[PDB]
């Protein structure tokens, strides 16, 4: 099924030719041209206004890199490194250690913001979901050495909202 | 089975092992292998001194058009006498099949560069020299595409590590772009994924 | 047509413009990467590893992250054989040491031979 | 009305959802399109920034950020409490450009632990 | 909606476009967020007693390429595929 | 909490607060070296053992899919109490 | 090893296509350093051109001498026209040090190096 | 020297070398060249600002990820000079404006701010501290400049007795003051000898300076190799051009004179090669309308 187009001859009927004439001399579709932008003129605009309306959003958005911690407990992470595994672009730098105590824990968690491509492979494959893709995006940095984060960035970076992500997971618990 | 297992075709299998048959009877000069795998896509693997004789013959001979290129890729291989691979990707335009023509080279001796049959493998072949090394005489220009300038080494090679010897960044000193050896900030921490257990047992190659 | 040929070596080593440190100082290494023991199954051997010596990597001052001036840490190049091993290595310049290929000799075992009257294998726990 | 006169264009309270601590005001509306159904109206001097003019973006709290970006369909005065006792109730908040603002440094011990060089001299 | 009928007139004089009736602006024609969860099942799978990974292993038959000639009064000449037949013309509005 | 180091500042969760001759102090100033002050270890301390009546309990972090994988710990040995893995909480038997 | 040939069939071919090179390069160098402002005698350019001919001085096969001859015709191309540009004629120089030393005392106080 | 201080690899880039740098002045030109050759050696450099911060972004794409860092200060306090000098490894003084503001004289800017950080420098117990100084300061008269920066001489010899003074000649280079000042024109005739010295060797002399030693309490002199007069610069300028807020502090000094100095070492001693004005004048004699 093929349907190809610009095939025909010019009618040359009389009446044909003088409408054709008069579409050359007034500029007829061309008033209609005029027609077509005066009727989106007569509308009204569907802008937003930035800081005090702003635009949709998705339960599904990836922003922050936040972490959890447990419903009155502590960190959700365990160190079991899957994130640096499936990062692609090795942001994901963790270096280990378990604590004063023995439960395996970490030392140095590194999101390195200049490097993340936001996919949420890190969200995926994140078996406790410690690991969270934030709902906000503000980092609009006036230096470099502010975007790559640590781990008492990030922990005060969770606890600055919980039951935001607590809301985003229960609405996005069954799907992924 | 009968889901989740995609389904393999017959006659076309068939008509593909008949045509290459055909082929590689009717050449006898310039056939070494060809073959079919699973997915029904034909394979020739060619001596590299009738290039252009072959791509003449696919291009006509009126039971094979095959008027459409595709990626000419001399795809990088070790460990070998001839590292490099030719491989041409031919789709036809009355017949709606797909031919692979993979001829084989080392790392000196050019081949005929067949543009003269082929209009559109001109950027293809400057930009296979730009990144491989693959000379190609009785060729019009050769210049250097997706490569910057100054640079070279053919980086596409298993030699060219990921990451340059070069770096490039400013001075105000003499006010312009200087290069450096390269220092990167971070490691690069390659990760080990080779599996033990015999991943596929029908692909076993006889043990030396 | 029929060219003249010499018994030479090939000198692609001022063809890839690689600097001159790292041409001649970057002593290769040919190894067989072995069974990993806490592992088991041998898959990941028949293939000769060519890699090469390791360099630096000190303190990135802000991070602590292991800062390299190493193009040439990361690679691994898999081959097959020995002698294509050596070709390749006078092919494209740099000097190297050779690794052995050290199969497992096979021993004779048996359960019937763990079980005796007279001899000195006992496992007494099976 | 010279506020909201030169505070950016709208004149159209008249819905009044409610508002919430650091006094800002949350406006939702069914009679508008979909963009323009939730509206924020940021106070003044919330945390002594003077934040009637240069007024940022996340100097709400984040209940009402989820509420505000088309997330849900029912203010966070619908479900108050939550049982975590954790969190934040300062909200520090955007601050890029301040001399109150993040540094990096790696949280790691030391690495190798060079040799101490003994107390009491000798000879 | 929320306009005067007489510029409403203007933006059908300028064209017969009928701009009250599909207008850009989408105001409950989206459904109401935040609905009661849905389930997501399991189709073709997890039923006990016969699914067994022995049967649909199609990763595990990846066969070896199959091979013709190498180094190692004829009534034919075929094609590699049968010649498909021309197109059809449209039925709606073709030119012509 | 946040401790006093010899600097005068805040010291970490984890031992890598500065010497008194570290420049990395001298590029902290005039900005906030910034600390979670709540501290992961300060949370267990006030955590009330539960006293299950089985041998071998479950523990999964209040739901699944909002938490961790089903883990098993035991409870035979009077001694020690059973920590779990995932949850950084432990648990006891009464009989 | 019966090798295909490129452009010589023995070193002589190889050596004079080597010195219409050479040639080109001499009458190449002051219509460049006139034209692309440069900052630099035109005796020290061509001293640089000389010193990179002599840094080739071990390459005997005559393909590897017709790919030199290759190489150097391409950018011979791409300097008689203004597809390069000033950043890569003083990359070609080496002038911004750089000073990285070779005296095996100061490979060892300015270390961790062969 | 502390762990971390040790330098490492292969140099420029993250090269933590043995120095921390702590800069006085450098929001003008030879400091700005100072950082840049600091940035391509790979060390921390902490250096303050009063200024509108264009200059100290204009700096930030020198050094590495995060290794230069900026504060501020004024001429008035002591803690935000102590704050600078907290933790340095080595510290270097250029300061002065080559006219008088409304409120910094040429007075008491040479006497109150060398004092005050040179004294909280040797009270931070730093090594190597150099400040700068042009050449033939003297207390000889005809010269407001010269005689405050040779008070400078004497208040920095007076604490911290072994601190680096560096005097170069005139200096050539990019964005030079005297040179600019003799391409500013548009009838005068005069005579006296003179002899400036390129940027980029002095800023060499100073690293080689700053990481040396054997080089403190002996001031080190940096004098170009020409030894002519004026007028034939002047020749010399004009020909390579192709033509026909200030003080005449700037006439003074540029009829002062150079005179040398054999009691101190220089060029040679020091081992930097010296480069001639050649080039380096043809590259910064620009602006002229169509013969390049
Ligand atoms: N050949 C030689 O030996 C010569 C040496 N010099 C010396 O070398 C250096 C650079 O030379 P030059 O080009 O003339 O000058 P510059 O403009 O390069 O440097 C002068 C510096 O002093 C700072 N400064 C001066 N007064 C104050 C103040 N009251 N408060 C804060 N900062 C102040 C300026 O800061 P800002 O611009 O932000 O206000 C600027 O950073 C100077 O220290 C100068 O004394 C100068 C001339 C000749
Ligand atoms: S995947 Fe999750 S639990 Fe595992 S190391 Fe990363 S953040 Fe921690
Ligand atoms: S979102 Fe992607 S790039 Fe970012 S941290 Fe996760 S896996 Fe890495
Ligand atoms: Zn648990």
């Amino acid at each position: 099924t093929y349907k190809y187009v610009n095939l025909r001859e010019p009618s040359m009927d009389m009446k044909s030719v003088t409408d054709r004439a008069a579409q050359t001399l007034l500029w007829t579709e061309l008033i209609r041209g005029l027609g077509m932008t005066l009727s989106y003129l007569f509308r009204e605009p569907a802008t937003i206004n930035y800081p005090f309306e702003k635009g949709p959003l998705s339960p599904r958005f990836r922003g922050e890199h936040a972490l959890r911690r447990y419903p009155s407990g502590e960190e959700r992470c365990i160190a079991c490194k899957l994130c640096e595994a499936v990062c692609p672009a090795q942001a994901i730098t963790i270096e280990a250690e378990p604590r004063a105590d023995g439960s395996r824990r970490t030392t140095r968690y590194d999101i390195d913001m200049t490097k993340c491509i936001y996919c949420g492979f890190c969200q995926e494959a994140c078996p406790v979901d410690a690991i969270v893709e934030g709902p906000n995006f503000e980092f609009s940095t006036e230096t470099h050495e502010e975007l790559l984060y640590n781990k008492e960035k990030l922990l005060n970076n969770g606890d600055k909202w919980e039951a935001e992500i607590a809301a985003n997971i229960q609405a996005d618990y069954l799907y992924r | 089975t009968r889901p989740t297992v995609r389904p393999r075709n017959d006659v076309a299998h068939k008509q593909l092992s008949a045509f290459g048959e055909y082929v590689a009877e009717i050449l006898p000069k310039y056939v070494q292998q060809v073959q079919v795998s699973c997915f029904s896509e034909l394979e020739i693997c060619i001596h590299p001194d009738g290039v252009i004789p072959v791509l003449t013959f696919l291009r006509d001979h009126s039971n094979a058009q095959f008027k459409s290129l595709a990626d000419l890729t001399a795809v990088d291989i070790p460990t070998r006498q001839n590292r490099f691979e030719i491989v041409y990707n031919l789709l036809s335009l009355r017949f709606n099949s797909r031919i692979r023509v993979k001829t084989y080279t080392d790392e000196l001796t050019p081949v005929e560069s067949s543009v003269s049959v082929y209009k559109a493998a001109n950027w293809y072949e400057r930009e296979i020299w730009d990144m491989f090394g693959v000379f190609f005489a009785n060729h019009p220009d050769l210049r250097r595409i997706l490569t910057d300038y100054g640079f070279e080494g053919h980086p596409f090679r298993k030699d060219f590590p990921l990451s340059g010897y070069v770096e490039l960044r400013y001075d105000d000193e003499v006010k312009r772009v200087v290069a450096e050896p390269v220092e990167l900030a971070q490691e690069f921490r390659k990760f080990d994924l080779n599996s033990p257990w015999e991943a596929f047992p029908a692909y076993r190659q006889p043990p030396e | 047509t029929q060219l003249i040929t010499v018994d030479e070596k090939l000198d692609i080593t001022t063809l890839t413009g690689v600097p001159e440190e790292h041409i001649k100082t970057r002593k290769a290494r040919i190894f067989v990467p072995a069974r990993n023991n806490m592992q088991s199954g041998v898959n990941n051997t028949k293939k000769w590893k060519m890699e090469f010596d390791t360099r630096e990597r000190w303190e990135n001052p802000l991070m602590g992250w292991a800062s390299t001036a190493d193009p040439l840490s990361n690679l691994v190049l898999t081959f097959s054989t020995k002698e294509d091993a050596i070709a390749f290595a006078e092919k494209n310049g740099w000097s190297y040491d050779v690794e052995e290929r050290k199969v497992p000799k096979p021993k004779s075992k048996s359960y019937g031979a763990n079980f005796s009257w007279n001899k000195r294998t006992r496992v007494s726990t099976k | 009305y010279l506020r909201v006169l030169f505070r950016a264009n709208d004149v159209r309270v008249g819905t009044l959802v409610g508002e919430d601590k650091y006094g800002n005001k949350y406006y939702e509306d069914n009679k508008q399109f979909f963009g323009r159904h939730r509206w924020v109206i940021y106070t003044t001097e919330m945390n002594g920034k003077n934040t009637f003019w240069d007024v940022d973006g996340s100097m709400v709290p984040p209940e009402w950020h989820r509420w505000l970006h088309c997330m849900t369909d029912d203010p966070p005065t619908v479900k108050p409490p939550t049982a975590r006792k954790f969190i934040w109730t300062n909200h520090k908040f955007n601050l890029s450009g301040t001399p109150q603002q993040y540094v990096p440094y790696s949280t790691t011990r030391k690495k190798i632990q060079e040799w101490v060089p003994p107390s009491t001299p000798y000879k | 909606a929320s306009a005067t009928r007489l510029i409403q007139g203007l933006r059908n004089w300028a064209s017969g476009r009928d701009l009250q009736a599909k207008l850009q602006l989408r105001y409950q024609e989206i459904s109401k967020r935040t609905q009661p969860p849905p389930k997501l099942p399991v189709g073709p799978s997890h039923r006990l007693s016969n699914n067994y990974y022995c049967a649909r292993d199609g990763r595990r038959e990846a066969m070896p390429p199959s091979i013709v000639m190498s180094s190692q009064s004829e009534k034919k000449a075929v094609s590699p595929a049968p010649p498909i037949k021309r197109w059809e013309l449209s039925q709606d509005e073709p030119y012509l | 909490g946040v401790r006093t180091s010899p600097t005068g500042e805040k010291v970490t969760h984890t031992g890598q607060v500065y010497d008194d001759e570290d420049y990395r102090r001298v590029r902290f100033v005039g900005r906030q070296k910034e600390v979670n002050e709540n501290f992961a270890i300060d949370l267990i301390a006030e955590q009330p053992v539960s006293q299950v009546g089985s041998r071998v309990i479950s523990c999964d972090g209040g739901g699944g899919a909002l938490g961790h994988p089903r883990v098993y710990i035991n409870l035979d040995k009077e001694t020690k109490t059973g920590t779990c893995g995932y949850c950084g909480l432990q648990f006891r038997q009464q009989h | 090893t019966s090798v295909k040939p490129i452009f010589s069939r023995d070193m002589n071919e190889a050596k004079r296509r080597v010195r219409e090179l050479y040639r080109a390069w001499y009458r190449e160098v002051p219509n460049t350093v006139h034209l692309f402002q440069l900052d630099i005698s035109v005796k020290q350019g061509r001293d640089k051109v000389r010193e990179m001919f002599k840094k080739n001085a071990h390459v005997t096969d005559p393909r590897v001498v017709d790919l030199l001859v290759i190489k150097g015709k391409m950018e011979l191309e791409e300097t008689i026209n203004v597809w390069k540009q000033r950043t890569h004629v003083m990359r070609f120089f080496h002038e911004t040090e750089a000073p990285r030393p070779k005296d095996f005392l100061s490979k060892f106080y300015v270390g961790h190096d062969p | 020297l502390h762990h971390a201080v040790i330098p490492h690899g292969k140099g420029g880039r993250s090269s933590v070398s043995g120095i921390v740098a702590t800069v006085f002045g450098a929001t003008g030109f030879l400091g700005r060249y100072l950082v840049n050759h600091l940035g391509r050696m790979g060390s921390q450099v902490i250096v303050p600002y009063r200024c509108e911060p264009y200059d100290t972004m204009h700096l930030r794409p020198m050094g590495d990820l995060g290794q230069i860092i900026f504060m501020d200060w004024n001429g008035r306090d002591k803690d935000s000079i102590r704050r600078a000098v907290e933790h340095s490894n080595v510290v270097i003084n250029l300061v002065g404006r080559e006219w008088e503001t409304k409120n910094f004289d040429f007075e008491d800017v040479f006497v109150k701010i060398p004092q005050a950080i040179a004294q909280v420098s040797k009270e931070a117990g730093v090594e190597k501290f150099i400040h700068i100084s042009h050449l033939n300061a003297d207390i000889k008269s005809s010269s407001k400049y010269l005689r405050n920066k040779a008070v400078g001489e004497k208040e920095v010899r007076e604490t911290f007795p072994e601190a680096t003074i560096i005097k170069p000649a005139d200096i050539f280079g990019r964005e030079d003051r005297f040179l600019n000042y003799f391409a500013n024109i548009r009838s005068l005739g005069k005579k006296t000898v003179k002899q400036p010295v390129y940027i980029v060797d002095v800023t060499k002399g100073i690293i080689n300076a700053i990481k040396d030693p054997d080089a403190r309490g002996k001031t080190f002199a940096f004098v170009g190799p020409n030894r002519y007069l004026l007028f034939d610069l002047v020749q010399y300028v004009f020909a390579v051009a192709h033509r026909p807020w200030t003080t005449r502090d700037k006439v003074e000094r540029i009829h002062t004179t150079d005179r040398t100095l054999p009691h101190l070492p220089g060029l040679e001693d020091l081992g930097v090669q010296a480069t001639p004005l050649e080039l380096k004048a043809i590259e910064v004699l620009r602006r002229h309308r169509t013969y390049r």
